[PDB]
RNA sequence: AACGCGACGAUACUACCCGCACGUUGUAGACGUAUAAGAAUAGGCUCCGGCCUCGUAUCCUAGCAGGCGAUUCCUCCGCCGGCCUCGAAGUGGCCGUCGGUAAUUCGCGUAUUGCAAUUUAGACACGCGCGGGAUCAAAUCCUUUGCAGACGACUUAGAUGUG
């Protein structure tokens, strides 16, 4: 329908600096620095007042003015972490074979691996690297607990998926199996 | 038949190429990837089997292996590639002074009856100036090539052979950056390299050769039955073959007088 | 010296000859002239005389190079194409070869 | 349609001695021409009446012409369409400064979004919008907000299609 | 809170605005049609940059970086002249990048063969002392 | 069966490379070089250091 | 379905010469089997909601209908 | 507006396959000569799986008999992809379209001849100025990679070197735009002003 | 790839190379065949002043088809040397010598081609010329071999040698 104007708005946080360039988007605060590009979509970025970012599409569809929504949210999404962070804390069960599960600092690549021994009694290790800007701890506060804990929640929320996807069951019964590590909680840091 | 074989014609050179040297990182030391030897025969041996998971295992099991003649191979030569669009393309290449007459032999098809003036003033430039010419292209092969072959021809003299003509190839050095193999290969002149230093025992390497020829066969024998797909006689035998996975058993010396 | 040039015509180029899809007549040529893109441009350049010329291999009166003459008749389409009829029609070997355009007669 | 024209076409059965001095019926008809306003008013008084052109005579054609044409009208036209299915209804909004040019504007946008045929239109009434709030569909509402105001992203220069080769790239901006 | 954009920065559309079209005469827009029609009007004494009042396709159209400050909406002829006259708009068209060179282009076309001959030469004369300045520099 | 080009044949073979036949290939890769080394071992223009050229189909005849 | 790596074999949108004649063929037929079936035999919706001038358009209707009476 | 060069050398990056094919194609017809450049650079509009779907079926097409003879050869490089194109376009099976394809040049990269020569643009095959904003393109050397070319990492390679050669070139060619606008001021305060007078007249 | 390409060795004749001298020498077609940033297009460039639709731009552009002297100058162009640089199918920069040079100005020539007739002019390649440098080779046949073989073709050996 050729809609003229559509506009939403981000507030900013007093302790954060945005950098918007042709359409790379910078913010930096407290925990540190995050980087996205967002050439893929058409959208004008903009000041409106002292902490708000406004950002319009002009002569748009429907299907164009959908998108600002989501880049909203995104933006909002590096907002947070970059502030309060991330946190997903996952909870390994057994029946039989305790799960032993060992996280490691890699010296060079500057990234965590996380190895999980003894699935269902398998011999196989398996060997998950995180992505760049994610920790894992071992929780010495309830039995069984990681925390995957960082700033960007695209890296957090996947490396928690790849520890998942690598720790299930193959040719068994679901309802009599129930081994795995799964995702107990999410939410922030601080 | 197998279609991956498919043009079964003659090979095209009786000393068959390499086609492909081991892929190269310069952290590795440097190091030289193929040798030439002649081919002697077969031989029987005993060797005490240790190969956990086997039946024959900590027991004799009686083999057959093949003997190979390798005479000292001579380095005589230099050659510098660079990547190209197209492909890959040889830059210069840099030979050495007292070139033998077995590998000169190579160049001419009537050595009996030639002036034998091949290379007379390449081993002039060698003293024209101090040897500018020389020290240039090596430059050039440092700063220009990406990766740098060795010339090195065999001698028909050890060998039990009537034939007096060497046979020239070129081997890669690995592992280095292009400066370390290219002062590798000026040292390396002029000086025999012996099969002790280029390879060791129990190691699989790769042969590469030219199968026995049996001429023209119907399909009987060349396809193996009771366009190209359809079994047509022609040429059996003489095709070039890549072969992969032969342990070395043994290096023997020729020195040592209890091979 | 000068070290300045000497044109006193305008470069063009000989396209096809008069045709539809599949008949081509070769009693009129048609020509690409050097900056023309209107049939206002081209009508400027209608009745100058054009010249082809070529080179042969036998010298004939002092020369060993010949001219086909020729003048400009109509404009060809919207994009400042020309007709032009010459004495005999031009080669086909000369599809895209070069002509020179005059601007004897002149009417300014 | 064409650059078309409002016309005010009055025509009449023949006059007889049964009935002299006939009805004289009237119609405003946005044709290409004189000759086609003619015939649209035989095809239409032959549905409504049994008056055709052997037994009528044209009485008066004259032209509408607009009485502003330099002042932006909301135009509505009310319309009946026909389709493989059957006649259907539609009322449609047009931002324009003639009458002619709203039907013009119509004929295009009904064989854009409904492949509708010039055979297959009838076109009922086409009333100015005199207020405001009297316009109904959203993308007339969006062109009449208050302190209207728009960029223009994304501009494709003219360039000529005879400069095939160009030096520098184009931009998009101005 | 700091924020830093450097996105685009567009000349609008709107009541008052000054356009230029492919005459190269100066129009301004009075009401606003579609999303690529507008009604505007040039009242201009100059009868190069006076444009009759109609409707003008925007792409047709080029915008001037001069707004007519409070231009009413649906003006008529009378009410665009005396806000013309008060801003000034010929005034400002010519100061403006755009006219110069226009100008720039007007003079060059209506060189004769003799005024091209003087140009060439008055450039060499202008080139010689360029040219011992780039040598000192 | 696995095909020779399983996926996840594969991975157990990239396993073998680096944690087993790895260090072996190393080891005796330090072994062959240094007897290589034993053998090896035992103006501008002037001095040919910078470089000159020595002693037509990608561009149009001009 | 891996058609990206492994089309099939594609379906001609050529049209044979053969195909072209018989339909225009079984076209014609069809026009004439509707033709006889109808031989053989055995609503206005009004103006629209959102019309802005259905009331007044109405009354108009009243009056015209009320002049009609009155002159019958 | 309309000239007759010697050669014409575009550069391929930001152009529509089938758009700059068919223009070249006329100018070779025409007499012109034509260098193309950055050939993996070109984009082919609609999403990348269409692209390659249109080359897996194009590889389909192969003869029964003897594939070294007569087979549709499927070239799987950047340049030949585009020349497939243009020879399309060209009627290369008589003497006049054998020789319009002599008049065309079509590399990967820009050839160290061609890297100090100016690249003309087509904007009638520019992808910005044609296509809808928010319509998908698929590059032509992301298509050659995954159909069997061999040298994308070396063209990539080559072409940092010539970025990094050129912005050399750049720094050099600020400077003398720096040391020209101070010699023309320079010049302005020495020249008789009847001189400038005239030529400020005279638009120049 | 038998009509895709690279590096190197030796290249007797002829003439391999250098200089300049001309061709009834051949062309899918010279006539100023002048012009390098990269990158984005819902943004860029910059001398940080500001600028950007626009290559209708910039350079070059005058003189018997284009002299000799003067003043004025280190303005522009070109050849050879030294130092370096340029490998994707390989070149430009700096310095120096020499030569030419309306940037301002000047003295003496052009006629008759008769009122137009391509303005025979460029480039690469191919030849013939001199007068100068340089060079002194291979392959096939024949005999032989059997790692090969229907014939061709292939691996070899025939010059004093570990033949």
């Amino acid at each position: 329908m050729r809609y003229i104007h559509s506009e939403e708005t981000i507030p900013v946080p007093e302790n954060l600096k945005v950098s918007i360039k042709s359409r790379l988007v910078t913010v930096e605060g407290p925990r540190g620095k995050l980087q996205k590009d967002l050439s893929h979509i058409a959208v004008n970025f903009s000041v409106v007042k002292k902490g708000v970012i406004g950002l319009e599409i002009h002569h748009g569809s429907r299907k164009d003015v959908a998108a600002l929504r989501t880049v909203r949210t995104i933006i909002n999404n590096m907002i947070i972490g970059v502030t309060k962070g991330f946190k997903y804390k996952m909870r390994y069960v057994y029946a039989h074979f305790p799960i032993n599960v060992n996280v490691e600092k890699n010296a060079e690549t500057g990234c965590y691996e996380v190895e999980i021994r003894n699935f269902i009694g398998e011999k196989i290790v398996r060997k998950v690297v995180m992505a760049p800007g994610v920790e894992v701890e071992i929780s010495k506060a309830q039995k069984d607990e990681l925390i995957l804990s960082g700033n960007s929640l695209e890296a957090v929320s996947q490396s928690a998926a790849d520890i998942q996807q690598i720790c299930k069951v193959r040719n068994k019964d679901i309802r009599k199996f129930l081994d795995g590590i799964y995702v107990s909680e999410k939410g922030n840091i601080v | 038949g197998s279609l991956a074989f498919l043009p079964r014609k003659r090979a095209a050179r009786h000393r068959g190429r390499v086609k492909s040297f081991p892929k190269d990182d310069p952290k590795k030391p440097v190091h030289l990837t193929a040798a030439m030897g002649y081919k002697a025969g077969m031989t029987t041996i005993v060797r005490d089997l240790d190969r956990p998971g086997a039946k024959a295992h900590k027991k004799e099991v009686v083999e057959a292996v093949t003997i190979i003649d390798c005479p000292p191979m001579v380095v005589v030569g230099l050659v510098g590639y660079i990547e190209t669009p197209r492909g890959l393309r040889s830059l210069t290449t840099v030979w050495a002074e007292h070139l033998s007459d077995e590998v000169k032999r190579r160049f001419y098809k009537n050595w009996y009856k030639s002036k034998k003036k091949a290379f007379t003033k390449y081993a002039k430039k060698y003293a024209e100036n101090n040897g500018a010419s020389i020290t240039r292209e090596l430059e050039r092969i440092k700063k220009y090539c990406t990766v740098v072959r060795v010339l090195a021809h065999t001698q028909i003299r050890k060998t039990p052979l009537k034939q007096k003509k060497a046979h020239l190839m070129e081997i890669q050095i690995n592992g280095g950056s292009v400066a370390d193999k290219v002062e590798f290969g000026r040292s390396l002149f002029e000086k025999p390299v012996t099969i002790d230093t280029i390879f060791e025992k129990d190691e699989m390497i790769d042969v590469i050769a030219v199968t026995k020829g049996h001429g023209f066969v119907g399909v009987t024998a060349r396809w193996g039955t009771k366009q190209w797909t359809v079994a047509r006689a022609g040429q059996m035998g003489y095709h070039h073959r890549t072969s992969v996975n032969h342990k070395i058993y043994r290096i023997g010396k020729g020195d040592d007088e209890a091979n | 010296p000068s070290e300045a040039g000497h044109r006193l015509y305008v470069k063009g180029r000989h396209l096809s000859y008069q045709r539809g899809r599949r008949n081509t007549h070769p009693k009129t040529s048609l020509i690409k002239i050097e900056g023309v893109d209107d049939t206002a441009a081209a009508n400027f350049y209608l009745g100058k005389r054009v010249a082809y010329v070529y080179r042969a291999q036998k010298e004939v009166r002092g020369t060993k190079i010949r001219v086909i003459w020729g003048k400009i008749t109509r404009p060809h389409g919207n994009s400042g194409v020309v007709r032009a009829k010459f004495t005999h029609p031009l080669p086909a070997r000369s599809f895209g070869a070069s002509v020179r355009i005059m601007l004897y007669p002149s009417s300014i | 349609m064409g650059r078309l024209q409002e016309y005010q076409v009055i025509g009449r059965h023949l006059p007889t001695e049964a009935n002299p001095n006939p009805a004289l019926y009237r119609m405003r008809i946005f044709a290409p021409n004189e000759v086609v306003a003619k015939s649209r008013f035989w095809y239409f008084l032959r549905g409504l009446k049994k008056v055709k052109k052997a037994t009528g005579e044209i009485v008066s054609v004259n032209v509408i012409s607009e009485k502003h044409p330099l002042k932006v009208k909301n135009f509505g036209i009310w319309l009946r369409y026909d389709s493989r299915s059957g006649t259907h209804n539609m009322y449609k909004e047009y931002r324009e400064t003639s009458r002619v040019a709203a039907v013009e504007a119509m004929y295009a946008d009904m064989a854009a979004r409904h492949r509708a045929r010039f055979r297959s239109i009838h076109i009922l009434k086409v009333v100015e919008l005199e207020k405001t709030e009297d316009v109904k569909r959203p993308y007339i509402k969006q062109l009449v907000a208050k302190n209207l105001s728009f960029p223009l992203p994304h501009r494709v220069p003219k360039i000529s299609t005879k400069k095939i080769f160009s030096a520098k790239r184009p931009s998009t901006f101005s | 809170a700091e924020i830093n954009v450097e996105a685009t920065s567009w000349r609008r559309v709107e009541v008052g605005r000054v356009l230029k079209l492919e005459n190269g005469s100066l129009a301004a827009i009075v009401e606003i049609i579609d999303h690529k029609r507008v009604l505007a009007d040039g009242p201009s004494s100059d009868p190069k940059l006076a444009t009759p009042r109609g409707i003008v396709p925007l792409s047709r159209a080029l915008l001037t970086p001069i707004v007519i400050p409070k231009l009413p909406r649906g003006a008529r002829t009378g009410a665009v002249k005396k806000a013309w006259e008060a801003y000034g708009v010929d005034a400002k068209w010519k100061e403006t990048n755009w006219a110069k060179k226009q100008l720039q282009q007007e003079r060059r076309q209506s060189l004769t063969d003799f005024d091209r001959f003087k140009v060439m030469r008055l450039k060499k004369q202008r080139r010689f002392e360029e040219r011992k300045a780039l040598a000192k520099i | 069966a696995k095909s020779a080009r399983a996926s996840r044949i594969k991975e157990n073979h990239q396993r073998f490379k680096k944690n087993i036949a790895g260090p072996v290939e190393a080891a005796r890769l330090e072994r062959l070089s240094a007897k290589l080394m034993a053998i090896a071992q035992a103006s501008g223009v002037k001095s040919g250091k910078s470089i000159g050229r020595k002693d037509s189909s990608i561009v149009f005849p001009m | 379905a891996g058609t990206i790596n492994k089309p099939k074999k594609p379906t001609s949108k050529r049209k044979t010469t053969r195909l072209r004649a018989k339909i225009s063929k079984r076209a014609a037929e069809k026009k004439r089997k509707e033709r006889k079936l109808a031989r053989k035999n055995p609503k206005d919706p009004g103006i629209p909601n959102l019309f802005p001038y259905k009331e007044r358009l109405l009354q108009q209707r009243e009056e015209e209908r009320i002049r009609r009476k009155e002159e019958l | 507006m309309s000239s007759f060069e010697s050669v014409v050398v575009i550069d391929g990056k930001g152009h529509l396959l089938g758009r700059l094919a068919s223009i070249v194609a006329k100018q070779l017809l025409s007499g012109q000569k034509i260098v193309v450049v950055r050939c993996e650079a070109l984009n082919i509009s609609g999403e990348f799986f269409r692209a390659k779907l249109k080359y897996h079926a194009y590889l389909r097409k192969m003869t029964r008999y003897n594939p070294t003879r007569g087979g549709p050869f499927h070239f799987r490089a950047p340049s030949r992809i585009f020349y497939k194109a243009v020879r399309g376009m060209i009627p290369h099976k008589t003497a006049r379209g054998a020789a319009a394809l002599e008049r065309l040049k079509v590399f990967e990269g820009v050839p160290p001849p061609y890297d100090k020569k100016k690249k003309m643009v087509v904007p009638q095959a520019l992808r910005v100025l044609r296509l809808q904003p928010g319509r998908k393109y698929c590059t032509v050397g992301r298509l050659s990679h995954e159909v069997g070319w061999k040298y994308q990492d070396v063209v990539a390679r080559l072409e940092e070197r010539r970025k990094a050669k050129g912005a050399a070139y750049y720094e050099r060619k600020k400077l003398a735009a720096r040391q020209l606008s101070e010699a023309k001021k320079a010049a302005a305060a020495k020249v008789d002003p009847k001189v400038s007078e005239a030529l400020a007249a005279y638009g120049y």
